[PDB]
C-alpha cells in the first residue's frame, strides 16, 4: 500500500476524469451536431415546399 | 512467472490469446523462414517484412528452377535435333 | 481498494449511459425547434 | 544457355539477400522468444476492465521483490502514461516453491 | 482545460490599478468607480441583482477593454471580466446581454483580440460564444473578422508559453465553433487547417497524444462542414493521420481517427486510395488489436465493411455481371484485362464451362450484333487466357456464336466473332 493504493485510487480518479468524460462528451456533442445538421436539412426541405407554394399562391 | 490462470478458464481466445494466435502465426513464419534460411545456410511489422522476404526468396528459387528445367528441355532438344 | 475501482467502472458506465440519452434527448428537441424555425419562418415569408 | 544464366544469376541475388536476411532472422531470433513469452505471459495473465489494467499474480522472492520497482517504472516511463501501475504482496496459505 | 487554468492564473496573477491609470489621463475616474464597485456587481449576481451586476457592465466591460489598450491593465481588466466573458451560462445575466443579438457580439469583438495569451485565452473564449450563434456572428461582425486578425495565428505560435496553451484553447474554440457551420467551414478556420497539416502527422509526445485528441475533435469538426471537407482534402497529411492511427497507443484516439475516417464517407478519392492500402493492413491490424471500447470496435468493423465495399468500386464484378451473367453483354472486366479474363473463366469454367457454355448460348442466339460483339470478345478474351480453355469453347457454343455474325454487315461484331474463333483455334493446336 501507502504510495502504492494512494497512485491506484489517483489512477481511477484519473480514469473517471479524463477516459469517462472525454468520449462521453465527444459523442453528445457529436450526436447534438449531426441531429441539429439533419433537422435543419428537413426544416430546408420543408421552407422550399412552402416556398413553392408561395409562389403558386 | 504467472500461471495461466485466464489459459485455465479457457484455451480458446483466454483473455488476449487472439495475440497469442496472431504470435503464433509471426512464429510460424518464423520458423519456415529459419528453415529455409538452414536450407540456404545464412547466418542465423517486421514479421511482416520477413514473411514478405521468405516469400519472395521462395518465388525466386521456384523461378531458378523452373529455368534450370527448361534449360534441361531445351538441351534436350538441341541434342536430339544434332543427332538427327 | 479495488471496491474504488468497481465505482469508477459503475461511475463510467452512468456517464455512458448519461452520453447516450443526451445525444438521443438532444436529437427530440432538435426535431421541435426546427419544425418551429420553419413555422416562423413561414410566417415571415407570409407577411 | 540463356535460361540457365538467368536463374544463376536470381540464385545469386536470392543468396546475396539471404545473407542478410539470415542475419535478421537470427536477431528474430530472440525477438520471437521474446514476443513467444510476452504473448504466453498475457495468456496467463488475467485483464481487470475496472482497473483497465491486467492482473499479474507470480511466486516471487520477498527480498527481491523491492528490486522489480525499477523494471515496473521503466516500463511506466517507455509507456509514458500517467497510470502507475501497483505491486502489492499477499500473504496466503498457499506455499511458493 | 490546463490551457485556459494557466492563462487564468497569469492574467489574474498580474494586478493592475486602474485608478492610477486614470488619474494618469489613460482612464476615467467614473471607470475607476465601476471597476471598484464591479465587486459589488458580482455580488449581486450571486444575490441576483441583473441591473447592476451584468447590465451597465457589459456596456464598462466593453469601455474598459477598448480604454485599456496595454497588455498590463488588460489583464486585469480581462480577469475581471473574464466572469461574464467565459460562457452564455456563466454569469449567465451578462453573458445573455453580451451575446443577444448580432450588435451586442460584435462589439466584443473591439474587446478581443487584446493583450497576451492570458487575456487571448478569455478573448478567444468570447470570439467562440459570439460565432456559436450565427446570427451574432455577422461576417462583418466574425469570419472576416477572424481571418484578417493573424492574432489567432500568432497564439496558435506562441511556442515558449507552452505546448498546448493556445493549442488548446484554440482547438476547443474551433470545437465550439464548428456548432455554427458558417464558422466551421469560414475559410479562416480552413486556412489553419493547411497550417496544421504537419501537427497531424507525429503525435510522439504525450502531451501530442492530447495534441493528437485535439487533432481528431479538428477532423470530425471539418467532418460536419462540407467545406470544411473539401479544404481537409486539399490539406495533406492524410496517410500520415492513417499511419500515425495505425501506430497509436492510445486507443481512445484510434477510435476517433476511425471515426473520422467513417464520418469522411465522401468519396475523396486520394484518402479512399490511402484507406484501401489501410485497409489492407491497418483495418487488419485494427481487427487484430481490438481495445477500449466495444462500440468503439464495432464502429470499427462497420468502417472495414464499408472500406471493403469501395474497394474496387469502379473494378467490381458488376460490369462482369450486367455483360455475361445478365444475358445482355456489356462493358465487362474481363475483356479490359486479360488476367481479369483468366479470372472471371476460372468461375466459369466448373464443369465443362458451365457458365462459359451459358454465355455462348447467349451469344449464339444474338439478334443484336453489338451484344453479340461484346459476348464474342469476351469469348475470345477467355479462350485466349486458357489454350485447353479455346478448345472447350469451341467444343461449345462459342464456335457457333463466332460463325454466327462472322462476316455480317456489321464490322464490330464480326471482328469479334473472328477473334473467339482464331483463340479457339490457336487453343486447339500449340
Amino acid at each position: 500500500n501507502d504510495a502504492d493504493v494512494s497512485k491506484q485510487i489517483q489512477q481511477m480518479v484519473r480514469f473517471i476524469r479524463q477516459e469517462a468524460e472525454e468520449k462521453a462528451n465527444e459523442i453528445s456533442v457529436s450526436a447534438e451536431e449531426e441531429f441539429n445538421i439533419e433537422k435543419l436539412q428537413l426544416v430546408e426541405a420543408e421552407k422550399k415546399k412552402i416556398r413553392q407554394e408561395y409562389e403558386r399562391k | 512467472q504467472f500461471k495461466d490462470l485466464n489459459s485455465e478458464k479457457s484455451p480458446f481466445q483466454r483473455t488476449y490469446a487472439a495475440q497469442i494466435k496472431k504470435c503464433a502465426e509471426m512464429a510460424r513464419k518464423l520458423r519456415f523462414f529459419k528453415e529455409q534460411m538452414l536450407k540456404a545456410g545464412i547466418l542465423s511489422d517486421l514479421e511482416v517484412k520477413l514473411g514478405d522476404l521468405e516469400a519472395e526468396l521462395v518465388e525466386i528459387n521456384a523461378n531458378g528452377d523452373k529455368l534450370q528445367r527448361a534449360h534441361s528441355e531445351l538441351v534436350e532438344y538441341k541434342l536430339v535435333l544434332q543427332k538427327a | 481498494g479495488i471496491q474504488q475501482l468497481l465505482a469508477a467502472e459503475q461511475e463510467a458506465q452512468h456517464i455512458v449511459a448519461a452520453a447516450r440519452n443526451a445525444k438521443m434527448a438532444r436529437l427530440r428537441q432538435a426535431k421541435e425547434e426546427a419544425e418551429r424555425e420553419i413555422a416562423e419562418h413561414r410566417a415571415q415569408v407570409e407577411r | 544457355s540463356e535460361l540457365k544464366t538467368t536463374l544463376d544469376a536470381g540464385l545469386l541475388h536470392r543468396g546475396n539477400l539471404l545473407q542478410t536476411i539470415g542475419d535478421q532472422f537470427e536477431q528474430w531470433n530472440l525477438l520471437v522468444k521474446r514476443e513467444k513469452s510476452i504473448y504466453h505471459t498475457l495468456n496467463m495473465l488475467s485483464l481487470d476492465v475496472t482497473k483497465k489494467c491486467l492482473v499479474g499474480e507470480g511466486w516471487s522472492p520477498v527480498f527481491a521483490t523491492k528490486q522489480i520497482q525499477d523494471a515496473l517504472e521503466r516500463a511506466a516511463f517507455d509507456s509514458n502514461s500517467q497510470v502507475g501501475a501497483i505491486f502489492q504482496v499477499l500473504h496466503t496459505k498457499e506455499s511458493p516453491p | 482545460m490546463d490551457h485556459a487554468e494557466l492563462t487564468t492564473e497569469q492574467v489574474l496573477k498580474r494586478d493592475i490599478p486602474w485608478e492610477t491609470y486614470m488619474t494618469t489621463k489613460l482612464i476615467s475616474g467614473t471607470g475607476l468607480q465601476l471597476l471598484r464597485r464591479y465587486d459589488n456587481r458580482s455580488e449581486s449576481h450571486r444575490a441576483q441583482l441583473l441591473d447592476d451586476d451584468g447590465p451597465s457592465y457589459v456596456r464598462v466591460f466593453v469601455s474598459i477593454l477598448r480604454d485599456i489598450y496595454k497588455e498590463e491593465t488588460v489583464e486585469y481588466v480581462l480577469a475581471l471580466i473574464d466572469e461574464m466573458l467565459t460562457a452564455n451560462p456563466k454569469r449567465a445575466r451578462l453573458f445573455h446581454d453580451k451575446s443577444l443579438a448580432s450588435e451586442d457580439t460584435y462589439e466584443p469583438f473591439l474587446r478581443l483580440l487584446w493583450k497576451g495569451n492570458w487575456f487571448i485565452q478569455e478573448k478567444s473564449c468570447k470570439i467562440l460564444a459570439s460565432i456559436v450563434s450565427a446570427r451574432p456572428k455577422p461576417q462583418d461582425r466574425i469570419d472576416d473578422v477572424l481571418k484578417l486578425l493573424v492574432e489567432w495565428l500568432c497564439a496558435q505560435l506562441k511556442k515558449p508559453s507552452h505546448p498546448s496553451r493556445g493549442v488548446p484553447v484554440a482547438i476547443n474554440c474551433l470545437a465550439a465553433l464548428l456548432k455554427e457551420p458558417m464558422v466551421r467551414s469560414s475559410f479562416v478556420q480552413a486556412d489553419g487547417v493547411k497550417l496544421l497539416t504537419p501537427l497531424i502527422s507525429p503525435a510522439s509526445t504525450q502531451q501530442s497524444i492530447q495534441l493528437l485528441y485535439e487533432t481528431c475533435l479538428c477532423v470530425w469538426l471539418l467532418s460536419y462542414y462540407e467545406p470544411a471537407v473539401e479544404y481537409l482534402a486539399t490539406t495533406r497529411t492524410l496517410p500520415r493521420l492513417i499511419d500515425v492511427v495505425k501506430s497509436s497507443t492510445k486507443e481512445k484516439v484510434v477510435r476517433v481517427v476511425v471515426l473520422i475516417l467513417r464520418n469522411l464517407l465522401p468519396k475523396g478519392n486520394f484518402a479512399a486510395q490511402m484507406i484501401d492500402l489501410g485497409l489492407p493492413q491497418v483495418v487488419q491490424s485494427l481487427k487484430a488489436q481490438a481495445w477500449s471500447d466495444e462500440d468503439l470496435l464495432e464502429g470499427l468493423n462497420q468502417l472495414e465493411e464499408g472500406l471493403k465495399d469501395n474497394i474496387k468500386r469502379l473494378s467490381s464484378f458488376d460490369k462482369y455481371k450486367q455483360e455475361v451473367l445478365l444475358g445482355h453483354l456489356d462493358w465487362s472486366p474481363m475483356h479490359k484485362d486479360p488476367l481479369f479474363w483468366r479470372d472471371n473463366i476460372t468461375n466459369f469454367e466448373e464443369n465443362d464451362f458451365q457458365i462459359l457454355r451459358v454465355l455462348l448460348t447467349i451469344l449464339d442466339t444474338s439478334s443484336d450484333p453489338r451484344a453479340l460483339a461484346v459476348a464474342c470478345f469476351d469469348l475470345s478474351q477467355f479462350i485466349q487466357y486458357h489454350p485447353a480453355g479455346r478448345v472447350i469453347v469451341t467444343d461449345l457454343k462459342a464456335k457457333e456464336r463466332v460463325m454466327k455474325l462472322m462476316n455480317h454487315e456489321n464490322t464490330e461484331v464480326t471482328k469479334s466473332a473472328l477473334l473467339c474463333i482464331q483463340r479457339l483455334f490457336l487453343g486447339a493446336k500449340y
